[PDB]
């Protein structure tokens, strides 16, 4: 309030305060329906009620017309008095409007329903604020729309007639200020006006409401439909191609025209009528651009590329046109006109330059705003009438027929068929009980196009895979609760059970086995959650043994074996086990009678042929105890010896060193050709440099300190074996010069106790704001006489403290789930440094435990079963990354490895971080080569592994690789949907996944906001919890006013301390939200911010046992924290808007400040809600005749739905959340 | 000359939008009927209706302009050059006439072709359908239209084109056929005939979804040790 001015009802505060008090009290004394009576009667027995209910009469009224006006002023921000008049009335008809049914209806009013009224109506109030400073003037053109707009007090309608208010200049306002103002004033309003128009926002609206919301409905739609005009034609048509810039304005106000009398696009008149206007457009001005309008040229059908202009006037390409131009004849076959033969044809750039351009110009704008019309047509809850899907459907295809990238043209066509998703997704995102009859028509007509080819497996793997995402994205990821009903449901179609009907049930079974999967697919010691996996699992057992396909159990083996691995599969089933339950196979007697070996896949066959003989080799050598056929094996391969040296160590842990791993000591290896091997590498001149003749003669002994008497319990310590042996090999062998620092990681880590180890936390502030400056007495002051806040010093706004530091940094892997890193790295190599490092050190740590305990800095206990956690995190990071199966993804680990071996083309201690840094980014220049090389070396991988003799016998080595029709006689083979294509387990879509996408098809400079919005998503989720912990870091200043003498030191006491449990409860949700933030976030406040914290600070979790001067926002010491956690928040979240202020270009400053901070400001967005099924969404498949379905994710797609829906614009600026006691 | 003629063709040349060059087009007007001259030339002059054409001529150039309809055309006509207007029909056809080029049109039915019939342009079209062809008709130009089917051809063809159309089936085709332009159709199959054209002949039907048997018979015949048939282009 401003000077002079007062409350308008004396100590109007503590009035709000006691109330809001009472309320929570009531609360929890009853339940949702109580709270109306109860919160009445509980402020009319108090002394104040009586206080109050003795005022009678006029005055009455009197004092509620005040106190609704000081409520606002204590809630919201009005920036004006006229705002302020306006939430006063909407706030009044809300609170009549509840007063109406209240078994006392205007009879008397009191204080408790005010706060009622806006507790029931606060997303409502809110979106008018909301509405009202988007654009003020709303509210001048609102202040005579009380006479203009006669305003009967009963419900809130306020809302609504601002809606139109706003509309109606949006309609008025066309175009008028430089378009791009126009767009993204639409854009800023989309929000709010959607909300509005939304169904579930205007719940116990009337007739007048719900009438005023069907005309802004309906205003709102032609607004929006050609909204998307102005943005991708308009206002971008012509940057590029600028003639029709002007022309393009000509027809827009024709398209509102078009729009003008019926605005509903999902109806056969209305949308009859857009396709009509954009058509016309592009007619008339591909005419203008042209003398006589452009069209392909006859022979390519395709498009104009290096023409002429004959005496024809027909620009024909030249070598199409070789057809003439080789068997010299000179006609065009549109006109065949000749001049005789002697004139020499030639190239005409400038009209081809023109031709070639205008086309592909043309083409994506339009193609732009189709589909955006095709997606407010496909909005609401209900698919359009028939008419319109059937015209939407029957556009794909040219009667080249169904060539058609869904345009209402006819003149672009790709080739031979190419089936899109296009269509069927946005059809398919309602219920599979409306959209049946349309889907199976589409796919009819489908088969119908050209005698579509006999092999339709990929095809059925199409609409399979879109029903699966569809089911997945539509209801099966929305809810928190009905999951324990959807788990039931699903459970009913188990108990009674190719057109679409047949399809989406195969595609509903593939998706209850692939939860099956991952319900029967996790590490047990947490034996619990007995109902709902146990009732599911009963009822898959029954389905499975008692349909009698034997499809099923292969999906569910396959699904297995890409989840865990291989042995995890092969292990779940040997006779006897208790464990053991044989389900998903029906070839466990098939197994069980070649059990003498149950399968182990030499997962280094990534060297070629050559490591395949030379194991072969070295195993029969072994076998029979006369190795001297190595002696010439050796010579009979052809490799640098450096290879040789490592495929050999390679040999001997494949085939000698692994046996010392077998429980039975009978099959252990023998001390006779034990015996004869050491002689054998001791007369071995390959292995002629010590260390490795030292490190084969351990390996065959089983001597290496890594392969220990004790590893861990099961196949945790096997895998990464094979890695770190693999590592072992590549470093010991290795003759690069940068595969020094890793080395010296391992091989006696002592040297490297003073060392930078690479990819770690760096400090931030180091290499480079609007941060917090620091007074002399190392005070973190506001944004930058002025003088600091606290303790008075003469300095403001308006040293080389690098917290990096050496050795292991991070510390429990348990807390870690996304990667995040700096120095301009893609997360694929900066994992696969992190894991090469991890790779270097558990093997380092097997010569002297306690100098690695003086580098993993938060000092541990056994650095190998740290170590070894860590790694099995890495792995399950890179398969989320990459896509790929678990066996696949140790296979890429070796991949690398082996780049890093074949590799034959600044410093060896890592003393310094530049030095770190030159050696990270030149070693990302050699892991990162043959790392998109992963779509052909993985399956030439896979092939030589289900190619082996070892394994090219195991049942469930076939089920995996191979096809099962060859060697199961009992899979029934009769239709399509029973080949073994479509039953193959498909990579499940991720964020994490859209990380890697978005980096390899190159976004930071495509896409960036959606690079900068994915590559800081681990930890922005958090930033909607911002009003949460700025509203307990200013209910406590005002609580703690200046007492000067805060001794107690424990959280559970202070919520002890509070009476009346419903507010200690209170109290102990948002600390719980406190603490959640905190400790999810601690880690990398330490070495991320900008606030200095003590190093102590960030390094243990904290619980309700801490301070209690941890809440206090403080400046000096325990309140540090609940400041530099806020200040991170803030960062992250003004950090995304600016980069909104980029490509939309225009500077734009709502500037909230960190008091009147709500839930509207902050990026408030829950992962498994709009972000998943928005990415499973927009994942699209391609399927060409003879390939296989291409996913495709759309970018710019994805990055337009992210900013219109989250990141439209609402800044922040810090200047509170402080002791102002 | 003509005092009626003089008279309409100034009410004609004052009743023209300002696109139109009309003066131009009433001077050569007079200059033709004046002289009695063969040709009129009236072409790129933007016009976009023409008034009384004089009697006495019988080559009418009127391509590159804005008509959508023709006037009465005089019976001495031969030959008529009226390519990239906005032609939606063609009137009568005179019978001494014999050339027509009547591409770059919006026409969607041609009317009775003359018996003289020579030459024949009416590409890049809406035509349905076609009218019977002469007996001396040697060239006609049908490409990139929409005819579903084309009437038999005479003995004393010469040239063909039918690009861009929804043919089905070819008739047989006469041996005096020396350049058959027959590529983006719905053809399945080929007439035997087209193996009986001369050596030298030009035939190209790429883009067509000819049936297996349809290209083992020509692989099997065109690449004979005593092919002596024409060039088959299938791409």
């Amino acid at each position: 309030l401003s000077e002079n001015a007062s409350n308008n009802v004396p100590f109007s505060w503590k009035i709000k305060d006691y109330l809001e008090e009472l309320w929570v009290q009531a609360q929890y004394i009853t339940d949702a329906e109580g709270l109306p009576k109860k919160f009445v009667d509980i402020f009319q027995q108090t002394p104040l009620g009586r206080f109050l209910a003795q005022l009678h009469g006029e005055p009455q009224q009197e004092l509620l017309q005040c106190y609704l006006k000081d409520f606002i002023l204590l809630t919201m921000r009005v920036s004006t008095e006229e705002e302020l008049k306006f939430l006063q009335m909407a706030l009044w008809s809300c609170t009549r409007k509840l007063k109406a049914a209240s078994e006392a209806p205007e009879e008397e009013v009191s204080l408790p329903w005010v706060h009622l009224a806006y507790q029931r109506f606060r997303s409502r109030l809110q979106n008018f604020s909301r509405i009202l400073t988007i654009y003020p003037q709303v509210l001048h053109s609102l202040m005579e729309a009380r006479w203009n707009h006669e305003l009967a007090g009963c419900e809130m309608t306020l809302d609504a007639f601002a809606a139109m208010a706003c509309t109606e200049m949006l309609t008025r306002n066309t175009l008028k200020p430089s378009p791009q103002a126009w767009l993204q004033l639409v854009k800023n309003l989309s929000m709010p006006l959607e909300l509005i128009c939304s169904d579930e926002h205007m719940q116990g609206s009337g007739s007048l409401a719900q009438a005023v919301i069907r005309e802004v409905r309906a205003q709102w739609s032609r607004i929006f439909s050609t909204a998307l005009f102005v943005e991708h034609v308009l206002l971008g048509t012509e940057s590029r191609v600028p003639e029709l810039q002007g022309l393009v304005t000509e027809h827009v106000f024709l398209l509102d025209k078009c729009l003008r009398e019926n605005s509903d696009v999902k109806t056969h008149g209305p949308f009859e009528a857009v396709m009509r206007t954009l058509c016309e457009c592009k007619e008339t001005a591909s005419k203008t651009l042209s003398r006589f309008g452009i069209q392909p040229c006859s022979i390519c059908l395709g498009d104009a590329k290096d023409p002429v202009c004959l005496p024809c006037d027909h620009v024909h390409c030249l070598r199409c046109l070789r057809a003439w131009f080789a068997s010299e004849q000179m006609i065009c076959p549109y006109c065949l006109t000749a001049l005789p033969d002697e004139f020499s044809p030639a190239v005409s750039q400038a009209h081809r330059e023109a031709i070639e351009k205008h086309a592909r110009f043309r083409q994506m704008c339009n193609s732009f705003f189709v589909d955006l019309v095709s997606t407010i047509c496909f909005k609401d809850n209900a698919p359009p009438e028939k008419e319109v899907i059937e015209s939407l459907l029957s556009l794909l295809f040219v009667q080249c027929e169904h060539t058609k990238s869904l345009s209402p043209f006819n003149d672009v066509v790709d080739k031979t068929p190419v089936i899109r998703s296009v269509i069927l997704k946005l059809l398919l995102k309602y219920s599979f009980h409306d959209v049946k009859d349309y889907i199976q028509e589409y796919l009819t007509l489908l088969k119908k196009k050209a005698f579509i080819t006999e092999d339709k497996t990929e095809l059925y793997m199409l609409f399979i895979n879109c029903l699966e995402d569809s089911i997945l994205e539509k209801t099966s990821a929305y809810s928190r609760n009905d999951e324990l009903n959807h788990l039931e449901e699903e459970g009913r179609f188990l108990k009674a059970y190719a057109s679409v009907e047949y399809l989406q049930e195969v595609a509903r079974i593939r998706l209850c086995l692939d939860r099956a999967a991952d319900f029967l697919s996790e590490p047990e010691g947490g034996p619990e959650m007995a109902k709902e996996k146990q009732c599911y699992l009963q009822q898959v057992k029954q389905f499975c043994i008692r349909v009698e396909n034997d499809w099923h159990r292969v999906y569910l083996v396959r699904k297995l074996s890409s989840q865990r691995g291989m042995e995890f599969v092969q292990g779940l089933s040997k006779p006897g086990r208790p464990h053991q339950w044989v389900f998903p196979k029906d070839v466990v007697k098939q197994q069980g009678l070649r059990q003498d070996h149950p399968g182990q896949m030499d997962r280094y066959l990534v060297y070629g042929d050559e490591y395949k003989a030379l194991r072969d080799a070295v195993a029969k050598a072994v076998l029979e105890c006369k190795p001297l056929g190595i002696k010439t094996a050796l010579k009979a391969c052809k490799t640098p010896q450096s290879q040789q040296s490592a495929y050999f160590l390679l040999t001997l842990f494949r085939e000698v060193a692994i046996l010392y791993r077998s429980h039975n000591a009978s099959l252990h290896p023998t001390p006779e050709q034990c015996e004869a091997v050491s002689k054998f590498i001791g007369e071995c001149k390959i292995l002629s440099p010590p260390d490795i003749s030292r490190f084969a003669t351990s390996l065959v002994d089983n001597s290496v300190p890594l392969l220990r008497a004790g590893p861990s319990d099961s196949n945790l310590d096997g895998t990464v074996t094979e890695m770190a042996i693999h590592a072992a090999a590549v470093l010991l062998c290795g003759q690069n010069e940068l595969l020094e620092p890793l080395k010296n990681l391992a091989f006696s880590p002592a040297t490297m106790a003073h060392a930078f180890l690479p990819t770690m936390p760096e400090d931030l502030l180091a290499q480079a704001r609007v941060h917090w400056y620091t007074c002399p007495n190392g005070h973190p002051c506001s944004v930058g006489q002025s003088i600091c806040i606290d303790c008075h010093a003469p300095i403001g706004g308006i040293d080389k403290a690098d917290r990096t530091q050496t050795g292991h940094v991070l510390g429990n892997p348990q807390r870690r789930d996304v990667v995040t890193c700096d120095r301009g790295l893609p997360p694929v190599v900066f994992l696969l440094i992190r894991l090469l490092t991890h790779l270097a050190l558990l093997l380092g740590a097997s010569q002297s435990s306690q100098a690695l305990i003086n580098i993993i800095k938060p000092p541990v206990r056994d650095p190998k079963g740290f170590l070894q956690q860590h790694i099995l995190k890495d792995l399950e990071q890179l398969a989320k990354m990459l896509g790929h199966s678990a066996d696949e993804t140790i296979g890429v680990v070796h991949l690398v490895l082996r780049r890093l071996l074949q590799e034959q083309h600044f410093d060896t201690e890592l003393s310094t971080k530049e030095m770190r840094n030159n050696w990270e980014k030149e070693i990302a220049a050699v892991i990162s080569p043959e790392l998109e090389h992963l779509d052909k070396t993985l399956p030439t991988m896979n092939n030589l592994i289900s190619q082996d003799k070892r394994i090219s016998s195991n049942p469930v080595a076939k089920i995996i690789y191979g096809d099962p029709v060859t060697f199961l006689p009992h899979l029934p083979r009769k239709s399509v949907v029973h080949c073994s294509k479509i039953w193959s387990c498909r990579k499940r879509i991720t964020v994490e996944y859209l990380q890697h996408i978005v980096e390899q098809k190159n976004g930071k400079e495509r896409v960036p906001i959606l690079w900068h919005f994915l590559q800081k998503e681990a930890e922005l989720r958090l930033v909607k919890f911002l009003p949460e912990i700025l509203a307990l870091q200013r209910d406590l200043v005002k609580q703690f006013q200046n007492v000067q003498q805060v001794e107690y030191s424990s959280i559970r006491g202070f919520l002890s301390k509070h009476s009346s449990d419903g507010l200690r409860q209170l109290l102990h949700n948002r600390i719980t939200v406190f603490l959640s933030t905190w400790n999810k976030l601690r880690r990398s406040l330490e070495t991320n911010g900008e606030i200095n914290l003590p190093k102590d600070y960030c390094s243990t979790d904290l619980d309700l046992d801490t301070e209690f001067e941890i809440l206090l926002p403080r400046r000096r010491g325990l309140g540090l924290c609940a400041t530099a956690l806020v200040s991170y928040l803030i960062r992250l979240h003004n950090e995304i808007v600016y980069a909104v202020e980029k490509l939309s270009k225009e500077n734009n400053s709502y500037s909230v400040d960190a008091a009147e901070v709500t839930e509207l400001h902050v990026i408030s967005y829950e992962v498994e809600r709009d972000l998943t099924p928005l990415i499973l969404s927009n994942c699209q498949y391609q399927v060409e005749e003879g390939r296989e379905t291409v996913q495709e994710f759309d970018l710019e797609k994805i990055q337009r739905q992210i900013v219109s829906r989250f990141l439209q614009g609402k800044p922040r600026l810090s200047l509170k959340g402080i002791p102002t006691l | 000359m003509n005092e009626f003629y003089l008279k309409t063709w100034s009410e004609w040349e004052k009743n023209g939008t300002p696109g139109e060059q009309r003066n131009i087009a009433f001077n050569r007007l007079k200059i033709c009927l004046q002289n009695q001259e063969a040709e009129l030339n009236l072409s790129e002059l933007d016009l976009k209706t023409l008034p009384d054409l004089p009697p006495q001529i019988t080559t009418l150039e009127i391509r590159k302009n804005l008509l959508t309809h023709l006037p009465d055309l005089p019976p001495m006509l031969k030959v008529i050059h009226a390519q990239f207007n906005q032609l939606e029909s063609l009137p009568a056809l005179p019978e001494t006439l014999e050339e027509l080029n009547a591409g770059d049109n919006k026409i969607k039915e041609l009317p009775f072709l003359p018996e003289n019939l020579t030459h024949l342009r009416v590409h890049n079209n809406r035509l349905h359908i076609l009218p019977l062809l002469p007996p001396e008709l040697k060239l006609l130009v049908v490409s990139g239209n929409r005819l579903d089917s084309i009437p038999p051809f005479p003995d004393k063809l010469e040239g063909l084109a039918l690009a861009n159309n929804f043919i089905e089936q070819l008739p047989e085709l006469p041996f005096s056929m020396n350049r058959a332009v027959l590529m983006n159709n719905n053809l399945t199959t080929l007439p035997e005939s087209v193996l009986r054209l001369a050596q030298n002949a030009f035939v190209n039907v790429a883009g067509n979804p000819l049936s297996g048997h349809t290209m083992r018979t020509l692989q099997q015949i065109t690449t004979g040790p005593d092919y002596s048939g024409p060039r088959i282009f299938f791409s």
